[PDB]
DNA sequence: TCCGCGTCAGACTCGTAGGATTATAGCATACGTGA
DNA sequence: CACGTATGCTATAATGTGGCAGTCTGACGCGG
């Protein structure tokens, strides 16, 4: 165990030892974008692919061409730190090397004529952070991975297009990555059709004719052959015994010597073996049997040379006699069967109105380009371009892979284009399914739903940049002069830059990161959606897509999805789930070798899961051996049942792989309905981090994993002793073993201090380590905003009691103590950012001075001379943060204003007022202010005072960097020098600037002194340019929008307290509004005295069926009971041995506890730092499904000297008399949701008005009245209340006469109805007249 | 399903018992969101005639 | 009209209009030149495409897409269906003297009562404060009364408290299923941003205190005060109109 | 058959003369001397050339059909002014016209807010200068970086970059969810709500009372000057036209009316209360 | 008359956030209103 | 006259167009 773990250990009730440790939760995002930038040498991926795909581009003549060489990423212009602040993309320069090669025309190919070569910029790509975020215009944003239909082939059937026929019409469809669609479909008459792009319906033999296939070849491909011999006089026929199977003997079937079946009799399997063993080959048959049979190949009269009967024509008695005497006594016909080998292509050819190959390419061309007269080349070029050109078509790797394994093929990897083989093979399996063998695929299987992460999508959007450049290259090359024109004159850098920022902004997948909680960040990066482009739509979305599919097992979470119309589409990834190398999902599974459950793990694809039988994690291992029980509950083929030992092939690794991150944090999830579990995990993401991070007493263990992997905390890169602790930063000295021999070895971690969130909340990093503490590699050094000793801390736990209270907990309503409010524990932080813009209007430029017309000295008190409020100044709604003034033009001073400005005076300057003032209602403390100015107009004096600090603070910060880096660099040289020339004080006489002067003997360590000497100089020279970059970027004028001159951004800091209307919940979906903050006098309390924090309603439990909250309460109480015992011994100041015995007795209690922590190993000092953190309550871990049960919880309650029941004797605070009978009391880890009432309440009397509708605006954002919709209207119609409605149609909304007139009447007291007629109707009159319709108001 | 869920919420569901519970849970809550528009559209249809 | 950000914004009609006028003026030009008929044909086909796109864009063929690859909103579209004038900007309206907020329980209230926040009712009854103020002679004019309210001075709360007494307010919850989806009460001013609702009428709204919000509306006219007290008062509405059965029943 | 206006016209040009060198001269020579039929032919013939020229000038302002129509007008002006006597071909001379007429008609009907050629012409060079700079600076050039390469004014560059902004349509949806457009948000400038309407009504009614509270000869030269009761807002010197006919006595009596009225605002409860306003 | 293709509908309030790219050559002669 | 806005002309030969859409559904009419 580690040091940071030694400070506080979580008691784990797990009994299934983790063979696989939880992976880095942010794997997909980082690995995906890594592929995109990765310049792979050959195996093209990301950009390298995009260039090789499009390039080389050649002119339309084909005499000049542009060729891709190599590309590179320059380091970012502005780093994350700067980018987040300024407000522009965190992107890197794209420099690609291009080569313009031109050929000789009359000469063959004079390739060596002018091999021009240079490097060119095109577009700046937003880079990804180490958190998996993109900084777009100063916003860390996340691109959600998409879930879409995997390319290749797919067989479906509308189970009743025409329920008229009620015929299951089967259809096939070839889905490429790029290219046109190719569908095959039957019809009521089982005629095969082909519909490219689902355009016109064309006979399915027309596409085969286009691939040069004669009527004969077509038939020869699908149908089998039936041989007819006319020997002497008796007509005869070849019989494969396995043909007249399940049919009726229409004639008398007799052989060389025996009559097998009689006329009108079913030929059974007996009769088939009877014939097959007799080795029957030939049978004499009647001529009436052929009438109906279809002739196969063409048959010309040997004599004349004319077709007696063309291929694919139903024979007759007279045609057969015409063929017997022509001189053909060997006839070939089709093996037609209405049951098995079906005749479809045959009946289809009879519909097919085409003739040869060239004519088949006509109707294909007349479908897609109707109206243009077709030529040999236009018809051929089109068809060849569709599915048979390296340009238009691309199945890709996944496309060809799925396409092949769908056809049970030979190849995994093959060609991007459809071959002839592929098409007919697809028609063949469509016809297989139609016959009976073969099953259709379904889309809901994840084996068909591929996952597409950012890097592949960034690649796609980067291609369109190259495609849009392809246009400008070719056209400029051909007509433009060859020599003069340079390659960068033909390239444009905007189409690529614009097409990529289109993705990093407008796309549905690029959305603002939800970062109001470590869990929100990590679960929102692990979000997977089916929506946006190339996916589905709420309008288009079905049910079976949304429904949980048994493939989800281990891959996707069954309980993680919004309860909004985007319910089943959006989904989080499972805990141990990972992406298949091709795209599908895969889940870890313990291989079983010869019965022995081996520790070797194999990530099985969505496809191979169905194959093997998979035991559940509930199954018991025999401590290195096999399943303890002979029978094991397992699952396969998407079903579940019991199996024998040898039959088990694989097993679930952990018991938590079914669920996601969101769900792995819910304790006793096993005792919670999926409906409430979903809501609980959805609200756990909305948990605003509190003032003081409180650890959860009732956790799962996943706590630390989330907090650490979220990238919100600061974990140690290298272990050693913390040389320096600070609120702003941490300095750690590395140990010798880990420390590199070249550098000094002293890591720097400047912790992110209080600043804004995307949801306007606090972000802080407090040091969770003491000055001079020995820390191990990979240990949490600073905690985040919602983390505590590295473990996740979303909300706060408190003593809760389930019982009604005078209906203040009616429908889930919450009754919280004032004592919770006194500790300010659920009091939250909200950092709000407001801005002041100096624009350039038509009249003139605006500026920022303290000189503001029409103002009180009271307003300009908190401002300085420059016109910006002081840092630390309290502000309230109405007070001005930043003084601004704009130009005032021709202004008609109304007589009453000209007289009023002439009486009291103050002839306001020709400069309008628009100072940024605190919004009416907000009030906080200004924590910082940032000033952005264009490179030009002279600055404010305050903008100079802020430049003073940035500079002189950066000069200090860099001085401190080179100073401590020097001390760590000479610290090494000092140890190197002792090895060899051992002299202590005599060496430390003169100063340290003359230490590189001293050396050693010819040795490895002499080379080391030279490394450190010239690396000390390397840092000494580096320090100047580090200072240059800082100094310039502080002097640099920040580029702004056109019209803007300068901006001043203010940061307020609001401390909102909990109050009635605030929404809180547990993690079991148990919602509730705080109704009343009860006095400490009135709160119920136990016999011993300590009161309850929250009083919840017990009726929010049976109907809900989320008993996990009650177990959370009971365990929380037990856990606290143990903390209360430890708290008492630490207060009593007892002993190390006494605490050791009790705590060892606590850690070891569970049946088979996973963690077996011996305290004899812990030193006395290590025990007391542990007990000191255990006194608030022994933190417990209840794995998701392998959690604690009653036997364990009630046993823990006996250790805490708590009741076995969990119900305590409560006394009413109001009164003092006991309640009639016991109530459950314990500690439930509840949360403070983002839905706070200060951000909800709204009111309006009269305000803004809409632009045309002339009704009020909408929302408290814009100060708009509530909408009274038609449903709201019918309610008043029902009442009969006519004026109350007419009042809400006219004076309260449009009626321009009414609204102002009524206002004046109300202040008069005369609340009198004065209607006229809403504007929005007078609009509708003219709007219908604008449509050319006479709509006038006919009078009385 | 031929084999139903034996356990209750006090005793605790195993891993599948929950996976099975999901199928019914999500489809029940899918018809809370999507099927509501047919019934609210009926209210609209009825009103206009009446 | 111009944005605050120096940008402008135009309706798609203006854009569709410029397509009609340009093609129509180009036809005038080609009829001046006596151009060949083949060209005149295209111009007439174009003119009709533009006219038909102006009246009803998405109908005859592909709707003319514009800037954000989306179709231009035509005339017919502003009269058409939900998003048309009728359903969206004529039968349904945003309304003044209206506020909404999280509701919480009111177990102390009687049936004819409901908690109304002070700062809510303050803004809601703004013209009624200015009115009662001129009567007492505390405000000489209305911008004087405006500032009296803004400063939130002590004696203004007592005037607001005066007008609200014997004054009903409408409480709506979404969705408005049946008429009882709105009921009127006598407001009780409470310090806090939460509305406090009567437990027994929770059934009519289907209002669960799990984070519900209810819209408030002030009946302005005396007729609306009478209508609210007579028809829409919670005490006058007991039984459901659907079934002759009490919907005001404990739970 | 064919019901796309595009393919219909493109069909009719596909059945129109394809002229030889000496053919062009034969028709063109008669076309200048006005053969009527000749001017029709040369035009009909070279509609095919206009389409291939409008294949590269698309996706910039108008649609493909719009470009062709305008491009045809360039071929016509080329036919109005061609020289057959010159040994040089026609297809060469007509291309200069068809490329010009298209670019020019795109410069007008591309932008909603009409921009004359002169402000546009210049803007182009500023933008095409940005290309060169962008590729070598690998940074989208500033208004300054463009001004330093042309050695031209700063406000000019900024003034030319202020007329190249895009326009978001009022009916455009908001955030991957057509919940509300900008019209349901963007406010009406002209009409301020009843509170602002009644402000002026109540303020200006209070003044009508304050004018009837002063002296008869004190509210006769005070209002008739400011134009409160009178018809025209006169000055101290111009009040002499009425009956005053004074310069000193008008200025003493104007201010005497205002001094007695300042005490009427101190007593009613405004003065410094209504000074902020 | 059936097939088929088209047109028409698809709950009510609340929220969040602002917003995007391109490109039309150099030059001279010309027509329109204020000074 | 001038500043802003417009119309104008140039000569190798060149002469038929073409990036997405993803398929929704149960119902009720309207030409072949
Ligand atoms: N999309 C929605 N639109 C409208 N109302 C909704 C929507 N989703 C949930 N609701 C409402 O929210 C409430 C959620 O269930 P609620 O807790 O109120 O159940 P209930 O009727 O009180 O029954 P129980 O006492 O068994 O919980 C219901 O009243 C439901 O109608």
């Amino acid at each position: 165990y580690s040091y940071t773990e030694k400070k506080r250990i979580r008691k784990d009730f797990g009994k299934r030892p983790q063979v696989l440790d939880v992976p880095y939760l942010l794997s997909i995002q980082l690995d995906s974008f890594q592929k995109f930038i990765e310049q792979d040498p050959e195996g093209q991926y990301g950009l390298e692919a995009a260039f090789r795909s499009v390039f080389p581009i050649q002119s339309y003549s084909g005499n000049s061409e542009l060729q891709y060489v190599s590309y590179r990423l320059g380091e970012p212009v502005f780093d994350v730190q700067e980018c987040q602040i300024r407000g522009v993309t965190y992107s890197a320069p794209l420099r690609v090397k291009l080569r313009l090669v031109i050929y000789e025309r009359e000469a063959p190919e004079g390739t060596v004529k002018d091999i021009k070569e240079q490097e060119v910029y095109m577009g700046e790509i937003p880079l990804m952070t180490d958190n998996g975020t993109f900084v777009i215009n100063g916003t860390e944003r996340v691109i959600v991975s998409q879930l879409h239909r995997s390319p290749g082939v797919f067989f479906d059937s509308d189970k009743g297009k025409t329920h008229s026929s009620g015929k299951v019409l089967y259809n096939a469809r070839i889905i490429p990555y790029r290219g046109s669609w190719l569908d095959f479909e039957f019809d009521p008459k089982d005629n095969l059709f082909v519909r490219i792009d689902r355009r016109r319906k064309l006979p399915a033999t027309i596409i085969l004719r286009a691939l040069n296939y004669t009527t004969e070849q077509i038939l020869d491909l699908f149908f089998e052959k039936v041989i007819f011999e006319i020997r002497d006089n008796k007509l005869q026929m070849e019989l494969v015994p396995e043909r007249l199977r399940g049919e009726t003997a229409s004639f008398d079937i007799e052989a060389n010597g025996k009559v097998y079946v009689e006329k009108g009799r079913r030929i059974t399997a007996r009769h088939i073996r009877q014939l097959e063993k007799d080795d029957v080959k030939l049978i004499e048959v009647p001529v009436e049997y052929i009438a109906g049979k279809v002739v196969a190949k063409d048959y010309i009269d040997e004599s004349t040379g004319e077709l007696i009967c063309a291929a694919n024509m139903e024979l007759s008695l007279d045609l057969l006699a015409k063929l017997s005497q022509s001189g053909h006594k060997r006839i070939e016909t089709l093996f037609t069967n209405d049951l098995d080998h079906g005749p479809y292509i045959s009946e289809t050819l009879r519909v097919d109105p085409t003739n040869d190959r060239l004519s088949a390419l006509v109707e294909i061309y007349r479908m897609m380009r109707p109206g243009e007269p077709p030529t040999r080349e236009a018809a051929e070029s089109l068809f060849e371009n569709l599915f048979f050109s390296e340009d238009r078509y691309d199945l890709s790797a996944v496309g060809r892979m799925k396409f092949n394994r769908s056809l049970l093929r030979e190849e995994i990897e093959g060609s991007g284009i459809l071959s002839k083989d592929d098409i007919i093979d697809v028609m063949k399996k469509l016809i297989d399914i139609r016959n009976g063998k073969g099953e259709v695929d379904d889309i809901d299987h994840l084996g068909n739903r591929r996952i597409r992460s950012v890097g592949e999508m960034a690649e796609n959007q980067f291609r369109v940049g190259l495609v849009r450049v392809e246009r400008a290259v070719k056209e400029r090359l051909s007509l433009g002069d060859l020599d003069t024109l340079m390659p960068q004159d033909m390239i444009n850098a905007k189409p690529i830059s614009a097409a990529v920022k289109e993705f990093f902004g407008s796309s549905q997948l690029s959305q603002f990161m939800d970062q109001n909680n470590p869990l929100s960040e990590i679960t929102h990066k692990r979000r997977i959606s089916a929506l946006g482009p190339g996916g589905l739509t709420r309008e288009r979305a079905g049910f079976e897509v949304r429904d949980v599919h048994p493939t989800h097992y281990g891959r996707v979470c069954p309980i993680e999805t919004p309860e909004g119309p985007n319910i089943g589409l959006i989904n989080s990834l499972s805990v141990y789930a990972q992406t298949n190398e091709y795209g599908f999902l895969e889940t870890p599974y313990r291989k079983v070798t010869d019965g022995v459950v081996t520790d070797e793990i194999h990530y099985l694809s969505a496809i191979e899961e169905g194959n093997y039988v998979i035991a559940q994690a509930n199954s018991n291992l025999d401590e290195e051996g096999h399943f303890v029980e002979d029978l094991v509950t397992c699952r396969s083929k998407g079903e579940s049942s019991l199996f024998s030992r040898d039959q088990v092939d694989y097993m679930d690794v952990s018991t938590q792989q079914v669920v996601s991150v969101g769900a792995s944090l819910i304790p006793f999830l096993e005792h919670d309905d999926a409906n409430r579990a979903l809501m609980g995990a959805n609200m756990q993401r909305q948990a605003v981090p509190t003032l003081r991070a409180d650890k959860p007493l009732v956790g799962t263990g996943m706590e630390r994993a989330v907090a650490v992997d979220s990238g919100v905390t600061a974990v140690a890169k290298r272990g050693g002793v913390v040389q320096y602790v600070d609120a702003s930063r941490i300095v750690i000295k590395v140990n010798e073993d880990e420390m590199y021999p070249g550098e000094a070895g002293i890591d720097i971690y400047n912790l992110t201090k209080y600043t804004r969130s995307n949801q306007n909340t606090c972000i802080n990093q407090m040091p969770c380590v003491s000055l001079g503490e020995p820390v191990e590699r990979g240990d949490v050094l600073a905690d985040g905003p919602s983390t505590d000793l590295g473990e996740l801390a979303l909300g706060q736990n408190m003593r809760v009691a389930f019982m009604p209270w005078n209906g203040y907990n009616f429908e889930d309503s919450i009754l919280v103590s004032e004592r919770v409010v006194q500790e300010d524990r659920f009091t939250t932080i909200h950092i709000q950012e407001l801005a002041c813009v100096s624009r350039d209007t038509k009249l003139g430029p605006e500026e920022i001075t303290a000189d503001i017309p029409n103002v009180g000295e009271a307003a300009l008190s908190k401002l300085d001379e420059s016109g910006i409020v002081y840092i630390g100044a309290e502000v309230t709604g109405g007070d001005i943060l930043v003084g601004k003034v704009t130009p005032k033009g021709e202004t008609q001073l109304t007589p009453e204003e000209k007289l009023l400005r002439a009486i009291f005076g103050e002839k306001a300057s020709d400069v309008k007022d628009s100072s940024l003032r605190v919004p009416n209602g907000v009030s906080g403390t200004v924590i910082d202010v940032q000033v952005f100015t264009r490179d030009g107009v002279e600055k404010d004096k305050r903008a100079l005072e802020i430049e003073e600090m940035q500079l002189k603070q950066a000069k200090k910060d860099l001085s401190e960097e080179l100073q401590i880096l020097e001390a760590g660099l000479f610290s090494r040289i000092r140890a190197v020098l002792v090895a060899g020339g051992v002299e202590a004080e005599k060496l430390d006489k003169l100063p340290r600037d003359r230490w590189l002067e001293l050396g050693l003997t010819d040795e490895e360590k002499q080379n080391q002194l030279e490394q450190l000497a010239e690396q000390y100089d390397e840092l000494k020279h580096e320090f100047e340019k580090k200072l240059e970059a800082k100094r310039r970027k502080i002097t640099q004028g920040d580029d702004l929008a056109p019209g803007v001159l300068k901006i001043v951004k203010v940061y307020l800091a609001v401390k909102r307290r909990i109050q009635p209307g605030d929404k809180m919940a547990g993690r079991h979906g148990n919602k509730g509004v705080i109704s009343k903050i009860n006095p400490i006098e009135d709160m119920p309390y136990d016999e011993n005295g300590t009161p309850v924090d929250i009083v919840l309603n017990p009726l929010g439990v049976p109907s809900r069926m989320n008993i996990g909250q009650i177990l959370e309460t009971h365990l929380g109480m037990a856990a606290k009971g143990i903390g209360d015992k430890i708290n008492a011994m630490l207060k009593q100041q007892q002993e190390v041995a006494k605490l050791r015995e009790f705590i060892q007795r606590a850690y070891d209690l569970g049946a088979d506890v996973r963690q077996k922590v011996d305290l004899s190993t812990f030193s006395d000092e290590e025990v007391m730092r542990l007990a000191e953190n255990l006194r608030k309550g022994m933190p417990i871990a209840t794995p998701v499904f392998d959690g604690a049960k009653e036997a364990e919880i009630k046993e823990l309650l006996k250790l805490g000297d708590l009741p076995t029941s969990g119900q305590i004797r409560l006394y009413d605070g109001r009164t003092g008399e006991q309640f009639e009978r016991p109530v459950t009391v314990g500690y439930m880890y509840m949360l403070k949701l983002n839905h706070l009432v200060d951000d909800k309440m709204h009111a309006r009397s009269t305000g803004s008005y809409s632009l045309v509708t002339q009704q009020p605006l909408g929302g408290k954002a814009q100060f708009g009245g509530q909408r009274f919709g038609e449903m709201e209207v019918w309610a008043l119609e029902a009442y009969g209340a006519a004026y109350t409605l007419q009042e809400m149609l006219t004076v309260k909304s449009d009626d321009v006469n009414g609204r102002t007139k009524m206002y004046k009447n109300i202040v008069d007291g005369n609340h009198q109805m004065e209607p006229g007629m809403p504007e929005s109707f007078n609009v509708l009159l003219k709007e219908i007249r604008s449509l050319g319709i006479n709509i006038e108001l006919e009078d009385e | 399903i031929e084999t139903p869920i034996t356990a209750n919420f006090r005793e605790g569901l195993n891993v599948l018992q929950y996976f099975i519970s999901t199928h019914g849970a999500r489809k029940g809550l899918a018809d809370t969101a999507l099927k509501t528009a047919n019934s609210g559209y009926l209210t609209r249809r009825l009103v206009d005639v009446a | 009209v111009p944005l605050d950000g120096g940008r402008f914004a135009t309706s798609d009609l203006n854009d569709l209009y410029r397509r009609v006028i340009n093609r129509n003026n180009r036809l005038k030009r080609l009829l001046d030149l006596a151009a060949p008929d083949i060209i005149v044909r295209n111009e007439k086909r174009m003119l009709q495409e533009a006219v038909d796109a102006l009246l009803d864009n998405g109908r005859r063929g592909r709707a003319i897409t514009g800037s954000n690859k989306r179709p231009l909103k035509s005339l017919a579209d502003m009269i058409k269906g939900k998003q048309g004038r009728f359903r969206q900007n004529l039968l349904g309206k945003r309304v003044d003297y209206s506020g909404r907020s999280v509701i919480t329980v009111g177990p102390y209230l009687r049936l004819h009562q409901c908690g109304l926040p002070k700062k809510m009712a303050l803004e809601l009854f703004k013209p009624f404060i200015y009115g009662k103020l001129e009567l007492r002679g505390l405000a000489t004019t209305i911008k004087a009364a405006k500032k009296m309210v803004e400063r939130e001075e002590a004696v203004v709360w007592d005037i607001l408290d005066e007008v609200i007494r014997e004054h009903p307010v409408l409480l709506n919850r979404a969705p408005t299923l049946h008429r009882l989806g709105i009921q009127a009460f006598e407001p009780v001013l409470i310090e806090g941003k939460a509305i406090q609702l009567h437990p027994l009428v929770c059934a009519a709204y289907n209002a669960d205190f799990d984070g519900d919000q209810m819209a408030v509306h002030v009946p302005l006219t005396l007729e609306a005060q009478l209508e609210a007290r007579a028809l829409m008062m919670s005490t006058n509405n007991i039984l459901s109109p659907a079934n002759g059965e009490p919907i005001i029943v404990p739970s | 058959r064919v019901l796309d206006a595009t393919q219909l016209y493109l069909g009719e040009i596909g059945y129109s003369p394809l002229l030889t060198a000496e053919e062009e001269v034969y028709f063109a020579r008669r076309a200048l001397r006005g053969d009527v039929a000749s001017r029709r032919r040369m035009i009909e013939s070279n509609l095919r050339l206009v389409v291939k020229i409008a294949r590269r000038y698309g996706n910039r302002g108008l649609a493909l059909l719009d470009l062709i129509e305008e491009g045809n007008l360039g071929l016509i002006r080329a036919v109005e002014k061609f020289d057959p006597e010159r040994g040089f071909r026609f297809s060469t001379y007509a291309t200069w016209w068809i490329r010009q007429t298209i670019e020019r008609a795109i410069m007008n009907q591309t932008r909603t807010i009409r921009l004359p050629i002169h402000i546009v012409k210049e803007l182009n060079v500023y933008l095409r200068t940005a290309r060169e700079l962008s590729h070598k600076l690998d940074h989208e050039p500033s208004a300054e970086e463009i001004a330093e390469q042309l050695d031209k004014p700063v406000d000019d560059v900024s003034r030319m970059l202020r007329l190249n902004e895009r326009i978001t349509s009022v009916d455009t949806p908001l955030g991957g969810d057509s919940e509300k457009a900008l019209l349901d948000i963007l406010a009406d400038e002209k009409e301020n709500g009843p509170e602002d309407t009644t402000q002026d009504d109540d303020m200006k009614q209070s003044i009508v009372k304050w004018l009837f509270e002063l002296n008869a000869k004190q509210r006769e030269v005070l209002a008739r000057r400011f134009g409160l009761l009178g018809y025209e807002a006169a000055t101290l010197e111009d009040v002499g036209r009425e009956i005053g006919l004074t310069r000193e006595r008008v200025r003493q009596i104007q201010v005497e009316g205002l001094r007695r009225l300042r005490e009427i605002l101190q007593t009613q409860g405004l003065n410094i209360e209504a000074l902020f306003l």
